[PDB]
C-alpha cells in the first residue's frame, strides 16, 4: 500500500548502496558500472552525462 | 517565399527572434530560432517499458 | 531608495490588462518584475472545474444520444471554464438544457455567489428536438495544476483535470520615468493576461504577499 | 560519505585484497557485535570499513593479529 | 493538423478508411456523437425506396496497439454534402486531412543540458493543456471451461474475500460499466469446484468501458448476457 | 557537444565588447561584472589571478 | 491556498570568514530560483556601501606612467587600491593621504587615520618600494555608493566597487517534505570583502527588497 513511512526506509537503504547500470550491447566492461542511486520522481532512469 | 510569408506577418524574416530566460529574466545573447513544428508522440511509452 | 506604487492599471480588455509600477530605482526593474512574474505564472489561486455528474453518463469516454460531442469533448469544455466564485470555496452548479441548439456558460444557473465570466463560451451542442442534459459541474478554489490522477467515488462521478491559474500570459517591460528633477529611475509595466476570473491589482498584491512572506524568513 | 576509493587502494595496494579486507570489516560490524573505528556519519558498513581502511587504522595483517587476540582471548575465559 | 503539411494529408486520411466519408451527397438531417444521417437529393435517389443513408460510427473501440480509433463528426446540422467528401474524422485526423501529432512552438537552443543528446525539454503547458494524453484500450478475457468435478460458473459468490473486494462486481458477477479500477480489482468472478476469478494485472489502471460476452448453444443465459 | 560548446563560447575572445579597457582585480570581480551585465563574456580584460 | 512552504535557513556553514554558504529549504516548487536570483541581483549591484573612487599620486598624472622606486606600475597600484575594503560613517566622502618612505611593503596600515575612517585588512598591500630615497604618497578619495560604477561610464579614476559581496551565487536543488514529489532547497553561496559578513549581508539584501514591496503588500 506504500505507505509513508516506506519512503524514508527506502531512502535509508539506498543510502549507500550502489547499483550496476548495464546497457544492451555490452561491448566493452564500461557498459558495466555502478552508481549510488538517487530516488526520483518518474519512471526513467536518468543517467550522468559523462558516462 | 517562407521570408516573404514572414514579412506578410509581423514576424522576423531571419526566423529568430530573442528570448528571455524564464528563470532569470535576462537575454540569451543570441537570437534563437523559435518556430512552430509538428511533433508526434510515437508509440514507446516509459510505463509500458520501466 | 525610493519605493515603487501602482500608479495606473489599464484595463484594455476583458481578460488583458496592463499595471504600472513607479518610480523604481535601477536595476529593481528586472529584479522586481521577473519575481513578480515568476510568483504570478506559478502561485496564483483560482477556481476549477474539478466533478462533473451529467445524468445519464457512466464514463467519460461514451457518448450521449443527442449531443454532438463525446463526454470527453464536454470535459474539455468543462476545464476550460472560467468562475469567480466570491464567498465560498467549493460550490456546484447545475447545468439544465433541453432543445435543439449551442450550450453556452450562461445555460448554467449559476447561484449568487458565482460569476461566469464568458457567458458565451460553448460546452457542447444538442442536435436533437427532444434531447436534454443535467449535469452537476463541481468548481472548487485552489492552485497550480492538481491532475485528477494524483488527488487522494460512484459510477457516475468523472474527474476532469483542474487548472487552477487565472493567468495565462505575463509580460514586462522596463522604461525610463518621468520624475521632475531625477534621471536612472525606471518604471516597470506588467502587461497581463488573465481569463477574467482575478483583478491585475490583487494579482499584483498577491504576488507582493506571497514574495514579502519568503523573504521572511530572513 | 565516500566517493572515491583511491586512498584506501593506496594504503592496500592491490584493489582486489581492498575488497576482501573491506568485506571482513564490514561482516564484522554487521553480523559481528564490532562497533566501527571510526566516528560514523550515518555511513553503510562498507563504507566505514573503507574509511578505516583510508585511515590507515585496518588492513589484512591487522585484522588478522586482532582476530587471533580476541580468539586467544576467548580461548583463556573458557577454562 | 500540420501547419506545414505537403498536401496528401488529404489523400491518405481518405483512403485508409478511418474516415466516415459521404457515400452520396445530400443534407445533414441528424448528427448524433455517434451516427450521422444523410437526406439524398432526389437528383441522386434510386427510383424505388428512395430514403436515406446512415453512418454509424466507430465509437471508442480497440486497435491492434492497444490504442483507441474513435470516430467523430465534422458537419453540423443542417449542412450540405456531396458525394466522397468526409462526415466523420477518424483516429488522429483533423477536417478529412491526417494529423498524426501536435503543431508546437519549439526553440532551438540548450537548456541547462536538459537537451543534451537528443532529449526534449517539455513546457508544463504541454501536459496541462493534455493535448499529447493518449487513449489506450486494453482487453482482458475469462473463459468458462467445463472441467472435472463439474463446470465453473460466473457467480459472485468468491471466498476468502472481503466486500470491499466484491464492492466493484454486480449481483451477476462481472464489473459494472464505468467502474475505474486499479492494479488487483477483480473483474469477472469465476469459481473452481474443489478459484480462477479474472482479476486486473499488476499495475494497469483504467475504466471498464465496455463488458462483452459470448455464449453457446445449450447455455441458457445470464441476465447480464 | 554542449559542455564544449559553453565552454567554447564563453572562452573566446571578440574584438569589441562592453568593456574592454577595464583591469580587474581577480576571476571573481569578472563575474560579477558579466552576471551584472557591465562587461561582455568576450571582453579582453588584464586580470590579476594567482 | 494562501498558506505556502515557509522555509527556514537549514545551515549557516561557514568556510574560513567572508565566505558562508546558507541552505534554505523547503522551498515551494520554483521559488527557489526567484528568490535566489532576486537575491543575487540586490546583493551584486544594489547594495550600499563605502569603496576607493579615484586617486591621485603626487608624482604621475597618467595612467600609463611609472614612478622610480615603486615595483609596481600605476596599473597595479589602482588594482590593489580597488581592493581596498573600508568602511566610513556618516561622511558621504573622505579623502586619505598615503606619505611614505623606505625600502619595503605599503601596507593599508600606513594610511592616515582619518578618525573614524576604518580599513578592515591592515595587512593589504598596496605598493612596493625599491629605494630608500624613493618616497610615495597619494590621495585616496573613497566615497560612498551603490552597486559597481566602472570607471568608463565616469586624477586618475578607479572601478569603485561599493557593494560589499565580492561573489554571490545561488544553486537550487531538489528537496522533499514527506510526500511532496520535488520542491526546491535553496543553497547560497556569498563571499564578501570583510566590511559586512555573509550572514548580515543576506538579511541586509532581504531588507532592501522587502521594503520594495511595503506600498503592496497585503500584510497577511
Amino acid at each position: 500500500r506504500e505507505e509513508a513511512v516506506v519512503w524514508d526506509i527506502l531512502d535509508e537503504v539506498i543510502r549507500e548502496h550502489p547499483v550496476l547500470l548495464n546497457r544492451a550491447p555490452t561491448l566493452h566492461r564500461l557498459g558495466i558500472q555502478a552508481f549510488e542511486p538517487v530516488l526520483i520522481e518518474g519512471k526513467a532512469i536518468q543517467l550522468h552525462p559523462l558516462v | 517565399e517562407i521570408k516573404e510569408l514572414l514579412k506578410l506577418g509581423d514576424l522576423p524574416t531571419s526566423g529568430q527572434i530573442r528570448l528571455y530566460d524564464g528563470r532569470t529574466g535576462e537575454q540569451f545573447e543570441r537570437p534563437v530560432t523559435v518556430g512552430y513544428m509538428y511533433m508526434l508522440k510515437l508509440n514507446h511509452l516509459v510505463d509500458d517499458k520501466m | 531608495f525610493l519605493k515603487p506604487r501602482l500608479v495606473d492599471i489599464e484595463q484594455v480588455s476583458s481578460t488583458h490588462a496592463k499595471v504600472t509600477l513607479e518610480p523604481l530605482e535601477r536595476g529593481f526593474g528586472h529584479t522586481l518584475g521577473n519575481a513578480l512574474r515568476r510568483i504570478l505564472l506559478s502561485s496564483m489561486p483560482g477556481c476549477a472545474v474539478t466533478e462533473v455528474e451529467i445524468d445519464g453518463v457512466l464514463h467519460e469516454y461514451s457518448t450521449k444520444e443527442g449531443v454532438q460531442e463525446d463526454i470527453l469533448e464536454i470535459l474539455l469544455n468543462l476545464k476550460g471554464l472560467a468562475v469567480r466564485v466570491q464567498g465560498k470555496d467549493e460550490v456546484i452548479l447545475t447545468l439544465n438544457k433541453s432543445g435543439i441548439g449551442p450550450v453556452t456558460a450562461a445555460d448554467i444557473t449559476h447561484d449568487g455567489d458565482v460569476e461566469i465570466v464568458k457567458p458565451q463560451h460553448v460546452i457542447c451542442h444538442l442536435t436533437d428536438e427532444n434531447a436534454s442534459i443535467s449535469m452537476r459541474i463541481k468548481v472548487q478554489r485552489g492552485r497550480g495544476y492538481v491532475p485528477a490522477s494524483t488527488r487522494i467515488r460512484p459510477i457516475g462521478r468523472l474527474l476532469v483535470d483542474a487548472c487552477y491559474s487565472p493567468v495565462e500570459r505575463i509580460a514586462y517591460n522596463v522604461e525610463a520615468a518621468r520624475v521632475e528633477q531625477r534621471t536612472d529611475l525606471d518604471k516597470l509595466v506588467i502587461e497581463m493576461e488573465t481569463n477574467g476570473t482575478i483583478d491585475p491589482e490583487e494579482a499584483i498584491r498577491r504576488a507582493a504577499t506571497i514574495l514579502a512572506e519568503q523573504l521572511e524568513a530572513f | 560519505a565516500r566517493v572515491t576509493v583511491q586512498d584506501a587502494v593506496e594504503k592496500i595496494g592491490n584493489r582486489f585484497d581492498l575488497v576482501l579486507v573491506a568485506a571482513r570489516r564490514a561482516r564484522q560490524m554487521q553480523v559481528g557485535g564490532k562497533d566501527p573505528l571510526v566516528p560514523e556519519e550515518n555511513d553503510k558498513t562498507t563504507v566505514i570499513a573503507l574509511r578505516e581502511i583510508e585511515e590507515g587504522l585496518i588492513n589484512n595483517q591487522i585484522l588478522d593479529v586482532r582476530e587471533r587476540q580476541e580468539q586467544q582471548e576467548q580461548e583463556a575465559a573458557e577454562l | 493538423k500540420p501547419l506545414v503539411g505537403t498536401g496528401m494529408e488529404r489523400a491518405v486520411a481518405v483512403d485508409s478508411g478511418v474516415t466516415a466519408v459521404a457515400k452520396r451527397g445530400g443534407v445533414v438531417q441528424y448528427v448524433d456523437a455517434s451516427r450521422i444521417v444523410i437526406k439524398v437529393n432526389e437528383d441522386e435517389m434510386y427510383p424505388g425506396e428512395a430514403g436515406i443513408d446512415i453512418y454509424n460510427l466507430t465509437k471508442y473501440t480497440r486497435s491492434n496497439q492497444n490504442t483507441c480509433i474513435n470516430q467523430m463528426p465534422c458537419v453540423s446540422l443542417g449542412e450540405p454534402v456531396e458525394r466522397g467528401d468526409v462526415l466523420a474524422d477518424g483516429p488522429s485526423t483533423d477536417l478529412g486531412e491526417l494529423a498524426l501529432g501536435q503543431n508546437m512552438r519549439v526553440a532551438f537552443m540548450p537548456w541547462n543540458g536538459y537537451n543534451f543528446e537528443d532529449s526534449i525539454l517539455v513546457s508544463e503547458r504541454v501536459v496541462q493543456e493534455d493535448r499529447f494524453t493518449t487513449i489506450h484500450i486494453q482487453e482482458l478475457a475469462c473463459v468458462s471451461r467445463d472441467t472435472k468435478l463439474g463446470p465453473e460458473e460466473i457467480t459472485a459468490d468468491i471466498p476468502n474475500v472481503g466486500e470491499a473486494a466484491l464492492s466493484k462486481l454486480d449481483e451477476s458477477g462481472i464489473v459494472y460499466i464505468g467502474a475505474e479500477v486499479t492494479g488487483g480489482d477483480i473483474l469477472v468472478g469465476k469459481v473452481t469446484p474443489k478459484d480462477s476469478s479474472l482479476r486486473v494485472p499488476n499495475g494497469v489502471s483504467g475504466t471498464v468501458i465496455d463488458v462483452q460476452v459470448f455464449t453457446r448453444d445449450g447455455v441458457e443465459k445470464d441476465k447480464r448476457a | 557537444q554542449d559542455v564544449v560548446l559553453g565552454l567554447y563560447y564563453m572562452t573566446r575572445d571578440c574584438v569589441n565588447a562592453k568593456g574592454e579597457g577595464m583591469v580587474l582585480t581577480g576571476p571573481k570581480e569578472a563575474e560579477r561584472l558579466y552576471r551584472s551585465g557591465l562587461a561582455s563574456l568576450h571582453a579582453r580584460v588584464k586580470v590579476r589571478i594567482t
